[PDB]
RNA sequence: CGAUGUCGGCUCAUCACAUCCUGGGGCUGAAGUAGGUCCCAAGGGUAUGGCUGUUCGCCAUUUAAAGUGGUACGCGAGCUGGGUUUAGAACGUCGUGAGACAGUUCGGUCCCUAUCUGCCGUGGGCGCUGGAGAACUGAGGGGGGCUGCUCCUAGUACGAGAGGACCGGAGUGGACGCAUCACUGGUGUUCGGGUUGUCAUGCCAAUGGCACUGCCCGGUAGCUAAAUGCGGAAGAGAUAAGUGCUGAAAGCAUCUAAGCACGAAACUUGCCCCGAGAUGAGUUCUCCCUGACCCUUUAAGGGUCCUGAAGGAACGUUGAAGACGACGACGUUGAUAGGCCGGGUGUGUAAGCGCAGCGAUGCGUUGAGCUAACCGGUACUAAUGAACCGUGAGGCUUAACCU
RNA sequence: AAUUCCUUGUCGGGUAAGUUCCGACCUGCACGAAUGGCGUAAUGAUGGCCAGGCUGUCUCCACCCGAGACUCAGUGAAAU
RNA sequence: ACACAGGUGGUCAGGUAGAGAAUACCAAGGCGCUUGAGAGAACUCGGGUGAAGGAACUAGGCAAAAUGGUGCCGUAACUUC
RNA sequence: AGGACCGAACCGACUAAUGUUGAAAAAUUAGCGGAUGACUUGUGGCUGGGGGUGAAAGGCCAAUCAAACCGGGAGAUAGCU
């Protein structure tokens, strides 16, 4: 009955959740900003920010690990090469959410989640 | 399990005693662009609290 | 005598010289500060009201602040009354420490029990479950029959049915006071008390012998 | 944590080898016997020239269980199987004369002092 | 919680010698034998360690007269006079519960030596 | 009879008392222990099994006891479907036969998304006479109410002896209830590891996907029982049956007529919970509001302009609070959530490199790597002044003070 | 006894306890010889009974993963 | 009656594991099944795990759980051999 | 060799739960029987209603069958509602 329990079941099963957030940390990283529902965005921060953190240390281990999550070398290239050194000195909060209204086709609360500097 | 007597129009009324929607009263205007928006939400031109975030 | 209000810190244990593990509830008891005395004359009964802890000023209200001000004690998280008992006497602004209990020996402890939400009959009333098997159709945890027939022709009040369980006042009586340490704001009572960690507790000297 | 239908090994030269608990004595609706509680058993297996025979029905104190025993400091003593020692009906008191395997101090129980006084361990 | 630590660690032992599941330890335990307090020895294989501050505990398994006896000690209870490592055991697994399904010979665990 | 489904079981109960146990008491062909019988008493408590569809019953073993009844022989829009139980089939028995049995035997579809009442939970509204925030008082309602065994008194009273108490006290249990997660454990598809088959990331090495989480070994937080704490009370009042004091009517006797003492798990209290919608809407503390105009049938009248407090609520971050509402925390004068740091804990020595070995694989760096909901910290990220609702000093009468 | 009303017949066995089961007895209410009698290896999603293993069937339920239930948006029934 | 979890004859047979046209994973090819978004109550459905006990359930072990391959060794009564 | 054994396709339908205003006017899921034979199936043909066909249940003969369906006698008759 939830007491002190973290993590959002997003009406999916365990594997699917994992697949999706893997598939979506890669998105946010690739595009630095993506638009999603608010709940997913809020969870995304838990998957993604600890990749960033991991990337603050370049090492064959950490890259491989980074590859275990994500499983995409373009993305593990971008952390480590770009994003790790961007956020080098900032302690967490590598990401920010901007709420942005309601999805037409089903009314889902949406939000942008973006890296904290973009420029892109 | 179905009703034995047809419920009255009055009763229909009372049951809907609580489905008025509530208007929002929370719109704010962005200082730097003057478009309306919900509190803590970005504007349609992607302004939030003055700064232009987003940009699409 | 009166009682104090405190906070439920958590549980642990005190090992005793002779190899006994006493399990204890650690209750914080910061000084209680009297915010109002009441008497026959003015109220129709004798009692102190007390506050404890502290409240973000921005979250004190005008009315509250007025009241606190009067007694000249700083805002606390709340107010609680303890019935005075012919003899007992206190003054507004007086501070009362956990050492109130330095003896007493047992105490009754009241809290707001953890909240289990909408509980069905099995959990809430220890209703015993039907057959899992043997033919049962959609009726394992369901509650059984709830009445007789035409006679009543109704369900009786107080019928054990499903609904909110938890999150209500509960007293637990005559717990052994294990330790009283004012310097540390500590009351150790033996055994578990109601409520999740962090919530308010009221300790009164146990009423029963 | 012994109950009706539970099988127990015997911990004495009573001759019983496998007994089955058919009643947990000591209280209405009482469901478990453990620690050192007195159950009622039938005998499912005995040796050929023992002091008891199969199909006999008497009592027994339980002296070892998989559920074990807690102690004043929190700790636990578990056992790999459940064992008891046959006592005769209208006397409690053990039928055997020797005891096997370890037993726990809970038996301090006046009437079981014998059991502890025999018996290898603890 | 900060209070609780204060309370707990002022109640903990500062000399629990080191050991690990697989090790064979002899625990000396205070007991009242009839009229006497007196130390008493229990020796067996550590098959589990529960590491939690004052509540830390270990389960020591030992084959007494034909079948197993496991006891879980409460590392910091005054009951536990002393803990000793009679043989450094070599296993790899935190909880050695598989040894219950093992008798006499399959039960044995390599010596660590090192 | 334009349909009130049924025996037993299961689940859930609720009354009666003609009381099974526990409590009080009278008589006893009551020495004690233990009975018998009756009176009072319905507070609570009141068995698991073998056989049979069974209820019952018999049997086994418990127990303080295994109560008797009513409730559509309580309870199928609550479950079951063994019995009853259509259609198949068989035996026996009847019948020329079709067939039949209130004989037996094998097989054999149990629908219904709850409008109303009721009930369990939980909100919204308005009221409580200016409005608001609290803390209360406690009318009323609900919960609870069981009991074994051992020890002392005492091997005493009693008894020829066997045996064996009353009164009182002390322990420790059973069943039940509540709470809790500290301990012992369970689970822990969000933590770690091992491993099968296959596919992929070019290959090696290292990984990931799928196969019930592929199959497994463990396991944090939480939830939780088997886990560990607490409970039933004592006390008080008025009583039942009953035991009596004083005492006439009735010179005596008489517990009663007047007067008085006792007397039970029932009653009222005492204990826990709800509780002022207690509209008979109570009390206490604190807080906020100090402009004018017009009109009409002129009155507790309607409207306009200006005003808009206390507080509420909204929005966001949220919670051991939660179906939703609700309740609690926090919103930069900030630890509310996420992240981040350190720690713990879990797993159990990663990768990479080196050394040994033909190789599988070992050993070293290494208790390594990783590590959720945990603990201690930290404004990096998100919690924007605002909006809205609620007003602008609050009726008449009498009385007591007061000018 | 797919046959026996009385009937849970009696006795034996198995169980702590067995209206069923097995073995017996014969008092066959109301077996019996191709309306076949009595046997019978094998066969059987056939009926009855015992036992080992196995277990959440049960003591007595806990926890967890999922589809509903619940909240928002769109559509939008039914019996009566 | 439906863009309906039903029914409908024949032909083709890639890789790895495998006895196999079983089964798991893949290739080619084809698809995610025409309401979605959140919550993470009771209860229902479908699964996983479960201390001690182990048929005490029940009309009945109903349902579960369990067994499960290959090769050797080795297998009783009874029998129509 | 075999109305032989185990087991997919194929044929079937013993148990259970789900469903019961269904996804479905008989099904889904897990288990289950046969699976070289009295096997199973495509196409076309034949048998017709007191008639057929039936390894026999009163089974089947177009969602049905102790006498199909359609049209007619026909406004059968209804001392019943
Ligand atoms: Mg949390
Ligand atoms: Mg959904
Ligand atoms: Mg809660
Ligand atoms: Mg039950
Ligand atoms: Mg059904
Ligand atoms: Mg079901
Ligand atoms: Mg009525
Ligand atoms: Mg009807
Ligand atoms: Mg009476
Ligand atoms: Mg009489
Ligand atoms: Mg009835
Ligand atoms: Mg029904
Ligand atoms: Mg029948
Ligand atoms: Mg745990
Ligand atoms: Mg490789
Ligand atoms: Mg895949
Ligand atoms: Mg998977
Ligand atoms: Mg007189
Ligand atoms: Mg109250
Ligand atoms: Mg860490
Ligand atoms: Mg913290
Ligand atoms: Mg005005
Ligand atoms: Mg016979
Ligand atoms: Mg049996
Ligand atoms: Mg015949
Ligand atoms: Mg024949
Ligand atoms: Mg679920
Ligand atoms: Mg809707
Ligand atoms: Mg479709
Ligand atoms: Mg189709
Ligand atoms: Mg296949
Ligand atoms: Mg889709
Ligand atoms: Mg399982
Ligand atoms: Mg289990
Ligand atoms: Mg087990
Ligand atoms: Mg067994
Ligand atoms: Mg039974
Ligand atoms: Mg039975
Ligand atoms: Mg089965
Ligand atoms: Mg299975
Ligand atoms: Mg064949
Ligand atoms: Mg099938
Ligand atoms: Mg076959
Ligand atoms: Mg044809
Ligand atoms: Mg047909
Ligand atoms: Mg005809
Ligand atoms: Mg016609
Ligand atoms: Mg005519
Ligand atoms: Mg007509």
């Amino acid at each position: 009955m939830r007491h002190r329990k973290s993590g959002r079941q997003l009406n999916r099963n365990s594997s699917h959740r994992q697949a999706m957030f893997r598939n979506m940390a890669g998105s946010l990283v690739r595009h630095e900003i993506i638009k999603t529902t608010l709940p997913k965005a809020k969870e995304l921060r838990r998957v993604v920010e600890p990749l960033i953190t991991l990337a603050k240390t370049d090492s064959v281990a950490n890259r491989r690990l980074a590859f275990a999550r994500t499983r995409d070398n373009e993305i593990v290239a971008k952390l480590f090469n770009e994003l790790g050194p961007r956020f080098a000195s900032r302690a967490g909060g590598y990401t920010r959410i901007l709420k942005c209204g309601f999805r037409a086709g089903d009314n889902a609360p949406m939000a942008y989640i973006e890296l904290v500097d973009r420029s892109e | 399990a179905v009703q034995q007597n047809k419920p009255t129009r009055s009763k229909r009324g009372m049951r809907r005693s609580h489905d008025a929607l509530t208007a929002v009263t929370s719109l704010s205007v962005d200082k730097t662009s003057g478009e309306k928006h919900l509190r803590h939400h970005i504007t349609a031109d992607g302004y939030y609290r003055g700064r232009k975030v987003i940009a699409k | 005598m009166i009682g104090l209000v405190g906070k439920k810190v958590g549980m642990t244990r005190i090992f005793t010289e002779d190899g006994v593990s006493i399990p204890v509830t650690v209750i914080e008891v910061e000084a209680n500060r009297v915010t109002q005395v009441k008497d026959l004359a003015n109220d129709g009964y004798r009692a102190i009201q007390v506050t404890t802890g502290a409240k973000k000023a921005n979250r004190v209200t005008k009315p509250e602040a007025g009241h606190f001000a009067k007694a000249g004690v700083e805002a606390g998280r709340g107010l609680w009354e303890f019935r005075l008992a012919e003899g007992e006497e206190f003054t507004v602004g007086q501070s009362i420490s956990v050492e109130l209990f330095a003896d007493v020996k047992k105490v009754d402890v009241t809290g707001t029990s953890k909240g289990k939400g909408f509980a069905g009959t099995v959990k809430r009333w220890n209703f015993r479950t039907q057959d899992a098997t043997h033919g049962n159709s959609l009726s394992h945890r369901v509650p059984g029959s709830i009445g007789q027939n035409q006679t009543p022709g109704k369900v009786f009040k107080g019928k054990k049915m499903a609904g909110q369980m938890g999150n209500e006042r509960v007293t637990v009586q005559s717990l052994d006071v294990v330790r009283v340490d004012a310097e540390r704001n500590l009351l150790l009572v033996k055994g578990a008390v109601p409520g999740a960690t962090g919530s308010d507790l009221i300790v009164k000297p146990a009423v029963k012998a | 944590m012994i109950q009706e239908q539970t099988m127990l090994n015997v911990a004495d030269n009573s001759g019983a080898r496998r007994v089955m608990c058919i009643k947990v004595l000591g209280g209405s609706h009482r469901r478990y016997a453990g620690v050192g509680d007195i159950i009622k058993i039938t005998i499912k297996e005995a040796i050929p020239r023992g002091k008891v025979k199969k199909g006999d029905v008497l009592k027994a104190v339980v002296v070892r269980t998989k559920k074990g025993v807690r102690r004043p400091d929190g700790s636990v003593i578990r056992f790999d199987g459940n064992a008891c020692v046959l006592l005769n009906n209208n006397s409690e008191q053990p039928i055997g004369t020797r005891i096997f395997g370890p037993v726990t101090r809970e038996l301090r129980s006046e009437k079981f002092m014998k059991i502890i006084s025999l018996a290898p361990e603890v | 919680s900060n209070i609780i630590k204060q309370l707990e660690q002022e109640q903990m032992k500062q000399d629990v010698p080191s050991f690990r599941p697989g090790d064979t330890v002899e625990v000396k335990v205070w007991v009242v034998e009839g009229s006497k307090k007196r130390l008493q020895a229990f020796e067996g294989v550590v098959i589990a360690i529960r590491n939690r501050g004052l509540h830390s505990a270990f389960t020591v398994r030992k084959i007494s007269n034909g079948e197993g006896v496991e006891r879980v000690f409460q590392t910091h209870s005054p009951v536990v006079d002393s803990i000793s490592v009679k043989r450094r055991g070599a296993v790899r697994k935190a909880k050695l519960y598989y040894l219950r399904e093992r008798t006499g010979k399959a039960a044995r665990i390599k010596e660590r030596l090192n």
